[PDB]
């Protein structure tokens, strides 16, 4: 059941979509909840979306991520099991890995990180410490405006 | 390790045995805890940890902000999850803060009332713990990277303060004198530190590559000179008797005293012999630094091999001090760290980084 | 002494208790005056919300030191 | 000055004000403890938000720095507890009294103004559904505030 | 009747005024009464904004009530 999952996030994420297509992003809801491993899955594909160069591609990459994040609990722990990484592929904070083209796709990616990190934050920080260090990281170590 | 236990049980072997090899396993399991926390407080990074030497229950910290906590490691709660609150602070309200960075804080020793700190406002001040106030402040000609008390000195109270000036000096606790200077480095003093061994022997790291055991006693120099080819490119000391390529900017003697380790910007530790300079050609691999100010490290007390806790640039590395081996790599942190602190009575690690963060490594099962 | 016990509507009740009488005294004393018992107060004084073993004594409550009451629905 | 923090201290032990609550935690009178119960009519109805007020050494002629201490769901206070009025930054007046930012806060708790707001990522909600705004401050003050 | 207003410089004063009155003509009392411009007030009654285009028996306010008097601020 791994070839329709390859197929459909690659359809969801490809595309280059502003918004979400909604009823393929329920099927991929649906086809989600069936498995854990499965789920896992959708995680390792989305990593390695978003480690690829183009910056729509990886908006899409981290608003799946973002789905994922506030409906399931196990995407939680896995994905703050790496949320360094995370980190560095989202918000650039490494000028060593700076974000791809284009610049209006990157900037709406700050943007959306930056308001879905708050948004963690005030609502999985307290089970999720290591998700208040990188907060906390991100909020006076790299000085990121989050009024902006 | 049942076996350990009924091996000190009946006798057989020496219950130092059991101890020692405990906490070399503990210290082997040593990982990130997310079942206790520091609270956070600093604005800026952390420069520099001292647990107190006597009971290690209170931890001070020197904020790059120049704000100087004052934590509480002790689980004063009833859950198993808890967080070391901060009992004091001198904080920015206070009178005589430090106005930029405080980059050591350091307890008197064999007397916890008081503790002492330095900033690069060309101050060290003798803090009272109860209190809170200066006790004493000495106002140097230029910045302090990094100063150090004796552990071991019941006679004097001298505090080798090594500033930005080619000389280091020696500040006395009691009586006060900044006169005695000790003469000889080149550049700045990135760090300095007395021999937990013997009373008057101080070795200071500087930013021309050298590194020099002094005799305080002794006004007429240095007794060593630390030399990387213990010898072998024999050339007078005009310009010869580099311990490292670059900057050497970390002093730590080994918990014994007997061997004096330094760490550089040429990316290499090095063992050498505390009482004639030599190289012992242990190898360490490659080691990552690139900070520009004291990098504060410690080493391992009371376990079977004895391990030295460098900051790599943002991780703490593990090595086996007399063999060289990379233990593991310690890795929970954003930024580069600073500072780490060993918890001697319980084998737990206490690492301050850039990040304002103070991650509490303890052993696991 | 006389603690006037205001609530939020502004009405001003009359309290009197001795010097040394414990908080839960004081909300006892509001039960009989104005008819919430004592579960259901939360006695704000000055800014601290006074802790049901406290004596009265221990806030600095004097003659006409105004305390607040907020209804707290749930109250067990 | 220490007299006029006295009077006021005084005149609001005499004459309260209707929902608020102010007084020294110890014995430095520079540092109060106040408390803003929050207005009827509001998703904060029933709640009693703690605050903590800080006088400067020149407290006529420069605000208090007042934070609120109970975590309070609002455009404009943000989630450490630091509020940004203008009066309280920029149009501070010496006639204004501490009975007088308490009250004003307490107003301002049920008049937010997303525009130029301290915390868009509510901003943001609020200015476009008020109706799950009331809900989230209600669940907020039902957990932080009771 | 009347109802009390608490103006900003520690007095008190009595406003005679009617249920159907607006709040505009209310401002305007307390500009006649001392002198502050009807933008500047920000009339406060259990903790709520006296909107410039009501009138009291919106509010529901009735006799020896209190109005709370303040400077104008705004969000942040």
């Amino acid at each position: 059941m791994d070839q329709k999952l390859s197929k459909l996030v690659e359809e969801l994420t490809t595309s280059g979509e502003p918004r979400l297509n909604p009823e393929k992003m329920k099927e991929l809801k649906k086809i989600c909840k069936s498995s854990e491993e499965q789920l896992s899955r959708a995680y390792r594909l989305l990593i390695a979306q978003l480690t690829q160069e183009h910056a729509e591609i990886r908006l899409s990459a981290f608003q799946i991520v973002e789905e994922l994040f506030v409906r399931s609990h196990q995407f939680r722990m896995l994905v703050v099991s790496n949320f360094q990484e995370f980190l560095e592929l989202t918000l650039g904070t490494d000028p060593a890995q700076p974000l791809p083209p284009p610049r209006e796709a990157a900037q709406r990616l700050r943007q959306a990180t930056t308001r879905a990190v708050e948004g963690w934050n005030e609502k999985f920080g307290e089970a999720y410490k290591k998700l208040a260090l990188g907060y906390h990281f991100l909020r006076h170590n790299k000085k990121v405006d989050f009024q902006d | 390790m049942l076996g350990f236990l009924s091996a000190r049980q009946t006798g057989l072997e020496d219950p130092l045995r059991l101890r020692r090899a405990e906490s070399t396993r503990r210290v082997l399991g040593l990982e990130l805890n997310k079942d206790r926390d520091v609270e956070r407080i600093h604005g800026g990074g952390i420069n520099t940890l001292d647990i107190e030497p006597v009971e290690g229950r209170y931890m001070l910290s020197g904020g790059s902000d120049g704000v100087i906590v004052l934590y509480d490691l002790e689980n004063s709660s009833r859950q198993s999850y808890y967080t070391c609150k901060a009992v004091c602070s001198i904080g920015r309200d206070h009178p005589d803060v430090h106005r930029y960075s405080v980059e050591t804080v350091q307890w008197y020793p064999h007397d916890t009332g008081m503790f002492t700190s330095s900033s690069f406002d060309k101050t060290l001040k003798v803090w009272d713990t109860n209190t809170l106030q200066t006790a004493d402040v000495f106002n140097f000609e230029e910045t302090v990277y990094s100063h150090h008390m004796s552990p071991v000195s019941t006679k004097h109270c001298l505090v080798a303060v090594g500033t930005r000036g080619p000389k280091v000096q020696l500040c006395d606790l009691k009586s006060g004198s900044c006169s005695h200077i000790l003469q000889g480095h080149r550049q700045e003093i990135l760090a300095v530190s007395w021999s937990p061994r013997y009373d008057y022997i101080l070795a200071t790291a500087s930013a021309d590559s050298r590194v020099k055991l002094w005799d305080v006693r002794r006004a007429s120099g240095c007794l060593i000179t630390l030399d990387q080819h213990n010898g072998k490119k024999s050339q007078a000391v005009e310009s010869a008797n580099t311990a490292h390529n670059g900057k050497v900017n970390g002093l730590c003697f080994t918990s014994d005293g007997l061997h004096l380790l330094t760490v550089g910007t040429d990316n290499r530790m090095r063992l050498w012999n505390s009482s004639n300079g030599e190289n012992t050609l242990v190898n360490y691999g490659k080691v990552c630094n690139n900070s520009k100010k004291g990098l504060k490290f410690t080493v391992s007390c009371g376990c079977s091999s004895e391990f030295v806790f460098v900051p790599y640039g943002s991780t703490i590395a593990v090595y086996t001090v007399y063999s060289g081996e990379q233990i593991t790599m310690l890795k929970g942190h954003y930024k580069t760290v600073d500072c780490c602190v060993f918890q001697s009575n319980f084998q737990e690690l206490y690492s301050g980084s850039r990040d304002c963060n103070i991650l509490a490594w303890v052993p696991s099962l | 002494m006389l603690i006037k016990v205001k609530t939020l509507t502004g009405k001003e009740i009359e309290i009197d208790i001795e010097p040394t009488d414990k908080v839960e005294r004081i909300k006892e004393r509001v039960e009989e005056k104005e008819g919430i018992p004592p579960q259901q107060q939360r006695l704000i004084y000055s800014g601290k919300q006074m802790n049901d073993e406290k004596t009265a004594a221990d806030y600095k409550i004097l003659g006409g030191s105004v305390l607040h009451l907020v209804l707290a629905l749930r109250g067990g | 000055a220490l007299k006029r923090i006295h009077k006021e201290l005084n005149d609001l032990a005499r004459d309260p004000p209707a929902q608020c609550s102010a007084g020294p935690v110890g014995d430095d009178m520079f540092h109060w403890q106040a408390t803003i119960m929050g207005p009827n009519d509001s998703p904060y109805q029933g709640g009693v938000f703690f605050l903590t007020i800080h006088f400067p050494t020149d407290y006529p002629f420069k605000p208090p720095k007042v934070a609120f201490t109970t975590r309070i769901y609002h455009p404009n206070i943000n989630s450490n507890g630091s509020i940004c009025l203008d009066i309280l930054r920029s149009q501070w007046s010496p006639a204004l009294t501490i009975s007088k930012v308490l009250l004003s806060i307490c107003s301002l708790l049920c008049d937010p103004n997303p525009d130029d707001p301290l915390v868009p990522e509510i901003a943001r909600i609020y200015k476009t559904d008020r109706e799950k705004y009331n809900r989230i401050a209600r669940e907020w003050t039902q957990k932080y505030a009771m | 009747m009347q109802i009390f207003v608490k103006t900003l410089t520690g007095k008190t004063i009595t406003l005679e005024v009617e249920p159907s009155d607006t709040i505009e003509n209310v401002k305007a009392k307390i500009q006649d009464k001392e002198g502050i411009p009807p933008d500047q007030q920000r009339l406060i009654f259990a903790g709520k904004q006296l909107e410039d285009g009501r009138t009291l028996s919106d509010y529901n306010i009735q006799k020896e009530s209190t109005l709370h008097l303040v400077l104008r601020l705004r969000g942040g």
